[PDB]
C-alpha cells in the first residue's frame, strides 16, 4: 500500500521532470521539487515563479554589472 | 461421515472449473440446477452430505466459494443453471472486476485483499460442512487471479485449515504455446510455487494438453476455455463418483492423496482420461477390458497433462490410480493389474512406492455413463517434471527479459524485484528436480 | 513561514544577494507575492494541455504536446495533487517566458 503510493509518487515526479524538459521550462530539479511541495501544501505558483524569475534576473543583472 | 470440500475458484479458468465441477456434482448426485434434489435422486446412493453441503433449502450445494477479481467469470457462474444448487453466501464477487492482470504477484495481492471476504467464505463453508476435509482450489496457473489469487487462496486455506488437504486444479500454461501474457511465465511459476508450498497437491491442467487431447482423442477442434472447464467438470465428476456413491476403497481425499503422493511435497499430479474419445465415439461392441483401459489411459493421446515429452526427464509414475466409472469387474481389475505389469502399460517412478491398486466402485446413479468403462487417470509422473521445467524456463525467460515486467513489478509481491516470480521458478525447479529424482532411483 | 522560507531561499540561491540585503526588492516581492490566498486558474484541465501545445508550437514542436498528455495519465495515479491548477499555470508561464 505505502510502497505502491511511494512508487506512484516517484513516477509522478519523473513524469513532471520529463514534462518540464519537453516544455523547455528550464526549472532545476531541487527548485521543481520544492515548488511541487509548496503547491501541494498551498501556495500560488504564479507568485513563486515571479519571485524565481526576479531572482534569476537579479543574478543576470549582477553579472552584467560585474562586467 | 460426510467429507465436504471447499471448492475455491480463482480467476476466469478457476471460476469455470468450479462452476463446471458444481454442475457435474449436481448432475451425478441428481440435484437439479435449482438445488432442489432431482426427482430421480431422492433414493440416490450419492453421499450428498459427503460431496455437497446441505443448505437451508436442502439444495445439494457443494461448499463452493467463487472468488475472482474479474466480474465476467463470476457473472457466468451466477448465470449458470446451477445457481440455486450452490449456496449464494459462499460466493464472493469483487466489484472491482479488473482482475489480477495475468500477474501472479497481483493475483496474490488480490487474494490477500479479498482475504477477509474469501477467508470468510472459506470459514463459512467449513462451518456449514459437517466434516469439511479441506479446500480444492480451481484456478489458472497462467492467469493472475488463477496463479496469484490461487496462491493466496491456497495459502489462506492452509493457514485456516493446516490439517485440511489443499488440493489445487491449477490450469498449467501452455509451455509449447506462446502465452499471450509475457508475464504469464512469472504467473505460471508463482502458481506452481503456490501448488508446491501453499497447496498440498496440485493437479496441473495444461490448456495446451486440453486442446491437444480434445482435438486428437476426443476430436474436439480447438478446445475452448469453456471446453477445458467442461472436461475438468467431467473428470471431477468421475473422481467424485466414488465420493457420491460409497465404495470399499479410496473413500476420502486424504486416502487418495496418500495413495497417489509418496512424497508429501511432490504431490503435483498430471491428468489423464480413458477412453479419450468424443461421446460420439461409441465403442462398437468393444468390451473395454480393464487391461485395455489401462493401456488406453497410458496412451499419451489420453493424458490430459501437457508434460513436455522431455527425453531428459525420465517420466515414470510415482503412483498410478485408475478411477473407473461404470460396471467394472473386480476380477477384471486384478487381471488388468497383472496385464499392465507384464506389458509395462504404465511406467512407474524408480524412487517411489509401487502402488497399483484395482478398486471396484460405483458411479453416481444420477450421472449416466455412456461408456461401460470410463477412466480417470491421476498419475504422478516425472513428465510433470518436464512440464514444470517448461513452466520454470518460461518464467525465467520472462523475469530475465523483463517480459511484462511492468505488470509483474507493479505488484507488492514483485515491487522490489521479480522476487515472487524468481522464488516461484525456484520452487518449480526444485519440484521438477525432485520429480525427476522420483522417477530416478536416487529420489529417496 | 514556509512561503517566507521559500522566498529567502530563492533570493539566496538564484540571486547573488538575498532579498533581505535590499529591503526595497524584498518589499516589492512581498507586495507582488501577497495578492490572494487561493490559486487563480479555471477548473479546466484542457487549458494546461493548450498551454503545453502552444509552448511546443512556439518552440517549433508539433508533437511535444503528446508528452504532456501521456504524463497526465501517469501523474493522475496518485490523484491527490488537486491544488496543481496553479502548478500548471506556473509551468506554462515558465515555458512561455523563456520561449
Amino acid at each position: 500500500a505505502a510502497a505502491a503510493n511511494l512508487n506512484a509518487v516517484r513516477e509522478t515526479m519523473d513524469v513532471l521532470l520529463e514534462i518540464s524538459r519537453i516544455l523547455n521550462t528550464g526549472l532545476d530539479m531541487e527548485t521543481l521539487s520544492i515548488c511541487v511541495r509548496l503547491c501541494e501544501q498551498g501556495i500560488n505558483p504564479e507568485a513563486l515563479s515571479s519571485v524565481i524569475k526576479e531572482l534569476r534576473k537579479a543574478t543576470e543583472a549582477l553579472k552584467a554589472a560585474e562586467n | 461421515m460426510p467429507r465436504e470440500i471447499i471448492t475455491l475458484q480463482l480467476g476466469q479458468c478457476g471460476n469455470q472449473i468450479g462452476f463446471e465441477f458444481w454442475k457435474q456434482l449436481c448432475a451425478e448426485h441428481g440435484i437439479s440446477p435449482e438445488g432442489i434434489v432431482e426427482e430421480f435422486a431422492t433414493e440416490g446412493t450419492d453421499r450428498k452430505d459427503v460431496f455437497f453441503y446441505q443448505a437451508d433449502d436442502e439444495h445439494y450445494i457443494p461448499r463452493a466459494v467463487l472468488l475472482d477479481l474479474e466480474p465476467r467469470v463470476i457473472h457466468s457462474i451466477l448465470n449458470s443453471p446451477y445457481a440455486k444448487l450452490y449456496n449464494p453466501e459462499n460466493i464472493y464477487l469483487s466489484e472491482h472486476g479488473g482482475g489480477a492482470g495475468n500477474n501472479w504477484a497481483s493475483g496474490f495481492s488480490q487474494g490477500e485483499k479479498i482475504h477477509e471476504d474469501i477467508f470468510d467464505i472459506i470459514d463459512r463453508e467449513a462451518d456449514g460442512s459437517d466434516s469439511l476435509e479441506g479446500f480444492v482450489l480451481c484456478h489458472s496457473i497462467a492467469g493472475g487471479t488463477g496463479s496469484g489469487l490461487g496462491s493466496y487462496l491456497l495459502e489462506r486455506l492452509n493457514d485456516r485449515y493446516p490439517k485440511k488437504l489443499v488440493q489445487t486444479y491449477s490450469v498449467f500454461p501452455n509451455q509449447d504455446e506462446m502465452s499471450d501474457v509475457v508475464v504469464q511465465p512469472y504467473n505460471s511459476l508463482l502458481t506452481l510455487k503456490r501448488l508446491t508450498q501453499n497447496a498440498d497437491c496440485v493437479v496441473v491442467l495444461d490448456n495446451t494438453a486440453l486442446n491437444r487431447i480434445a482435438t486428437d482423442r476426443l476430436h474436439i477442434q480447438n478446445p475452448s476455455f469453456s471446453q477445458i472447464n467442461q472436461l475438468v467438470s467431467t473428470i471431477m465428476s468421475a473422481s467424485t463418483t466414488t465420493l457420491r456413491y460409497p465404495g470399499y476403497m479410496n473413500n476420502d481425499l486424504i486416502g487418495l492423496i496418500a495413495s497417489l503422493i509418496p512424497t508429501p511435497r511432490l504431490h503435483f499430479l498430471m491428468t489423464g482420461y480413458t477412453p479419450l474419445t468424443t461421446d460420439q465415439s461409441v465403442a462398437s461392441v468393444r468390451k473395454t477390458t480393464v487391461l485395455d483401459v489401462m493401456r488406453r489411459l497410458l496412451q499419451p493421446k489420453n493424458v490430459m497433462v501437457s508434460t513436455g515429452r522431455d527425453r531428459q526427464t525420465n517420466h515414470c509414475y510415482i503412483a498410478i490410480l485408475n478411477i473407473i466409472q461404470g460396471e467394472v469387474d473386480p476380477t477384471q481389475v486384478h487381471k488388468s493389474l497383472q496385464r499392465i505389469r507384464e506389458r509395462k502399460l504404465a511406467n512407474f517412478i524408480p524412487w517411489g512406492p509401487a502402488s497399483i491398486q484395482v478398486a471396484l466402485s460405483r458411479k453416481s446413479p444420477y450421472l449416466p455413463s455412456a461408456h461401460r468403462v470410463s477412466g480417470l487417470m491421476m498419475a504422478n509422473h516425472t513428465s510433470i517434471s518436464s512440464l514444470f521445467e517448461s513452466s520454470c524456463q518460461q518464467y525465467d525467460k520472462l523475469r530475465k527479459r523483463e517480459a511484462f515486467l511492468e505488470q509483474f513489478r507493479k505488484e507488492d509481491i514483485f515491487k522490489e524485484n521479480f522476487d515472487e516470480l524468481d522464488r516461484s521458478r525456484e520452487v518449480v525447479q526444485e519440484l521438477i528436480d525432485e520429480y525427476h529424482a522420483a522417477t530416478r532411483p536416487d529420489y529417496i | 513561514k514556509s512561503p517566507n522560507v521559500l522566498l529567502q531561499n530563492l533570493c539566496c540561491r538564484i540571486l547573488g544577494k538575498s532579498e533581505a540585503d535590499v529591503a526595497q526588492q524584498f518589499q516589492y516581492a512581498v507586495r507582488v507575492i501577497g495578492s490572494n490566498f487561493a490559486p487563480t486558474v479555471e477548473r479546466d484541465e484542457f487549458l494546461v494541455a493548450e498551454k503545453i501545445k502552444k509552448e511546443l508550437t512556439r518552440q517549433r514542436r508539433e508533437a511535444d504536446a503528446a508528452l504532456f498528455s501521456e504524463l497526465h495519465r501517469k501523474l493522475h495515479s496518485q490523484g491527490v495533487l488537486k491544488n496543481k491548477w496553479s502548478i500548471l499555470y506556473l509551468l506554462l508561464s515558465l515555458s512561455e517566458d523563456p520561449r
